[PDB]
């Protein structure tokens, strides 16, 4: 009696269960793996903390209301302060990792709503100022909090129009990227396994965000008559096949 | 070596070494496999 | 209970939250259970602090 | 087994007696390396210096007292010594303690011998035949509060009943929680700014209570109890510097202030014989 | 204030986020565990070791 | 006798830690069913908890 | 032309060289190793950061003067704030490790002096107050700075009489412990490899110090006519075969 | 002949007869031969 709906994911000393899943997506059908010799350039022996960093970290919950526009997190940024994973991030010159993203949101058979959960490799954001204005470091490194698409523009920050994916492309085409939907009537969780995707073997984990995770309401939230007009959304992420290289002083980053 | 004629006078029995908790932990009619849905 | 020998802590939190359906009100409860795994070992038999008496019982 | 081999004159490039102690090693230099020797045999095995033998004899580890007397009106039996207890430990009496502390970790089975002797300091028409009850009270077991508590039922705690003037004997298996007992412990029970330091937090073996089963006689009887410990099936690890200064407390390595010099001072020169 | 069926009921509250449901140290020979079958039997011995099985049933 | 087997990551349809206690059964769930474990041995028989020993003093 | 005097030790991305060593000591002739299944109790899969923690960390240099009494460091305490090793120490409930201790002190063929470098397992210190006074946590956790044997007693602290090894035993017998001497006329470095020594498979690394390292002047420092009456002493330590277990919140320790 | 069921109750072990002082006397990394220069 095994179902696409019931699943368990165990990484390190952390386990996740869901009784209302919709299968799981493995980006471009590729499971994360360590860096093979044939592709390596950096000559340093790498460090593989394994279970101390390859475990689930739960971010702060977001509140989905009738007016929510969506949220955007960036990796590895979002976990920059998570236990040993975070520490290794700043103590090493280079690093590479994959992840298992698990977005949670339950309601009742009376509610309705549909969230789009998508992973976008190299999600280079646009400046709301147009022209040739840049987007300052801090604004693409929100950390665990993430970027709230319904928040107002701010000097040095990115444009936050859900309709244009924060980058001049249409929302409807976000589906070309590995994604999954959390359709309250069907779902309650979305799971995406992300393999390391980059044009280099390994890379700086502080100055470059490999992918960004977006949770975007498409069909708006609807609650039954007289019910609390909101639902919480929780994001849990676990790094996997994490490798660190070039250990040293420990970066000091903007702000 | 036993010095007495009756069984009652012998010393302790020594570890039963049976140990089967299932008659208390799993006294169910239909076998339930760990990992399989408890209620199918 | 001995400090050097402490086992740690157990806690439970809301991952998302409890949602009740329409026409439903109040409190739902959780029942908690405890048991040992086949892992378990116990040694050095002794008297328990869970029973006592002041005088011999009579019929 | 030869003690010394036959060795004659020498004139080599090989100098066995020149070394460098800063390496931290004690080169096994022999008499035959620096003088001309004859052949001799050991005729010796070193049995008596085996750790099994060294810690393998009984040593008094505790002396306590209890007494048989009318308990009527006594509000604190424990204080009145109607019964007494011993917070088990092997570092109260120094002789065995110094031996055990020749090592860092030690593992063994224990053989206990309890001797009880009577005494009647004041007027008594006879010496009574008292029976002592020694009960082991492990951590978590209810401690006796009155000499005739329900606790002395000893349904699960082990205990012996023997005559005063007689001796009690039994052995106990290695009961440490770890793989060996610690003679020393550079740590605490938890990361706390005020908590105790040393094996004091490790050696929590409960205690054993003693009492006299008999009801009181007209006179009062003083019973002194001595516990002896003998280790068997011994294992010892990490030898250390022997204790030099006197002890001041059970478990701690503390030594008294204004203590006297332990190294003898020469009655003369460094050239004196 | 007294032993009740209610001491076995762990309350859960609707629409609470992040919050804590319950907590306890793991001295199985005392506290909440002291009266359970495990705690009861465990107290007949001085030493214990192994893994514990803690369960929660939603009602 | 092993106390715990070696057990690594997990991502299955087989959920050993989800049961239904109303059945009246206590499923034999092990640490290796919910966390990554290493191999360890019992080095223990349970002699002292045998009813013969429990009531045998 | 290989000599007992010339050596190189490479751990992680750190290397040490010495052209005036006196061999090296391996405590009780045992090289450090990881915890084997047969001895394990804790069921958690352990974390082995490897090269990110098994590398040389150099402590602050001490100044050896004509009146120095000696210094005492404790492990793992002394490295509690050293890069990733330190972090892992506080984020895990348990840990176990071995080390390579390298003490340095050079002079000239005109100087003279002899330091005793010894490793003492379970070095339980004594309270200068005698009686049954304890030694508070902070005072046996000096960290990288270590304990200066020529400093004055302080309330809650340990006795610091070099002659009595801070524990009621005589200095001269410290040689029963794995040691080495730095005799300026011969030496300039001392090296001791320490295997994990404990009565338990693994242990708390914050509430228990497995060994303490002591550098004690025996033959006092002597400098040539009109030379600076001091010499620096440097201690470099590298953990090896380091294992961490039971990852969680991260301890908060006294002070 | 042992009269009791438990190992702890048996008498003394008898000489270990191992005896290897080298782990304390020569705990050096590079073997040092008696007669050869200690520091080469
Ligand atoms: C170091 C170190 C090692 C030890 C071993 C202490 C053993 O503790 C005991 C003792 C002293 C006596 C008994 C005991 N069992 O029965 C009796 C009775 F006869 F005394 F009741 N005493 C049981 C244990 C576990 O204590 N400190």
């Amino acid at each position: 009696g095994y179902s696409d709906r019931v699943q368990q994911i165990t990484l390190g000393n952390s386990t996740i269960t869901t009784q209302e899943a919709a299968n799981a997506v493995v980006c471009y059908a590729e499971w994360p793996e360590y860096l093979p010799d044939v592709d390596a350039s950096d000559v340093n022996k790498t460090s593989k903390p394994d279970t101390s960093v390859c475990r689930f970290y739960t971010l702060d919950s977001k509140t989905w209301t009738t007016g929510s526009k969506g949220w955007c997190w960036k990796l590895p940024d979002a976990l920059k302060d998570m236990g040993v994973f975070g520490q290794n991030m700043f103590f090493h010159s280079l690093g590479r990792s994959g992840y298992t993203v698990h977005v949670q949101c339950n309601a009742t058979k009376f509610h309705s709503g549909c969230l789009l959960v998508v992973v976008i490799p190299e999600h280079q954001l646009a400046s709301h100022e147009g022209g040739n204005v840049s987007v300052k470091y801090t604004f693409t490194h929100p950390g665990e909090r993430g970027i709230d698409l319904s928040s107002a523009n701010e000097v040095g920050g990115p444009v936050k129009d859900v309709l244009y994916n924060m980058n001049g492309t249409l929302l409807g085409n976000l589906l070309i990227f590995p994604h999954q939907f959390i359709n309250l009537r069907t779902n309650n969780t979305a799971t995406i396994v992300i393999p390391y995707i980059n044009s280099v073997p390994i890379d700086s984990m502080t100055r470059h965000n490999n992918v960004s995770l977006m949770v975007i309401p498409i069909a708006p939230l609807t609650v039954p008559t007289g019910a609390t007009p909101s639902l919480p959304i929780t994001v849990t992420i676990a790094p996997m096949c994490t490798e660190f290289s070039g250990i040293r002083s420990k970066s000091i980053v903007p702000q | 070596i036993n010095y007495y004629k009756d069984a009652a006078s012998t010393s302790s029995a020594g570890q039963s070494l049976s140990m089967d908790p299932s008659k208390f932990t799993e006294p169910v009619k239909d076998l339930m496999l760990k990992g399989a849905p408890a209620l199918n | 209970p001995d400090t050097y020998t402490s086992a740690g802590f157990l806690s439970c939190w809301y991952q998302t939250s409890l949602i009740l359906p329409p026409e439903t009100t109040g409190q739902v409860y959780l029942l908690s259970f405890i048991s040992a795994c086949p892992d378990f070992k116990l040694r050095l038999m002794k008297d328990t602090q869970t029973i006592s008496q002041t005088v011999a019982l009579t019929e | 087994t030869v003690a010394s081999i036959s060795s004659g004159p020498k004139h080599t490039q090989k100098v066995p007696i020149l070394t460098a102690n800063e390496t931290g090693a004690t080169m096994p230099v022999l008499p035959s390396d620096s003088i001309e020797t004859r052949t001799t045999y050991m005729h010796f095995n070193g049995s008596e210096t085996d750790v099994e033998c060294f810690l393998g004899r009984a040593a008094c580890v505790h002396v306590t007292e209890i007494q048989n007397k009318d308990a009527t009106g006594i509000d604190n039996h424990r204080e009145a010594k109607l019964f007494n207890d011993w917070k088990i430990n092997l570092s109260s009496l120094v002789q065995l303690r110094k031996k055990l502390e020749l090592f860092t970790y030690v593992r063994f089975d224990s053989e206990y011998t309890i001797l009880a002797t009577a005494s009647q300091p004041d007027s008594a028409n006879y010496s009574s035949n008292l029976v002592v009850q020694a009960m082991y009270v492990p951590p978590g077991a209810p401690n006796p509060k009155e000499w005739d508590d329900y606790t002395w039922q000893s349904a699960s705690n082990p205990s012996v009943f023997f005559k005063v003037g007689d001796t009690s004997r039994f052995s106990v298996p290695y009961v440490g929680l770890a793989s060996a007992y610690n003679c020393f412990y550079d740590g605490y029970s938890h990361d706390d700014a005020e908590t105790q330091y040393g094996i004091t937090v490790l050696n929590h073996m409960g205690s054993m209570a003693f009492r006299i089963v008999n009801e009181h006689d007209e006179h009062k009887t003083l019973v002194k109890i001595r516990v002896y410990h003998r280790a068997k099936h011994v294992e010892a690890w990490i030898p250390r510097a022997p204790r030099a200064l006197p002890y001041t407390s059970i478990g701690r390595t503390n030594y008294p202030k204004n203590t006297e010099p332990v190294i003898k001072k020469r009655k003369g020169d460094i050239k004196s014989y | 204030t007294k032993d009740e069926v209610n001491s076995y009921l762990i309350p859960l509250n609707a629409n609470r986020q992040n919050e804590q449901v319950f907590g306890t140290n793991l001295f199985i020979g005392d506290g909440v565990f002291k009266t359970t079958l495990l705690g009861e039997i465990v107290q007949y011995y001085t030493h214990w070791s192994g893994s514990l099985r803690f369960s929660l049933m939603y009602t």
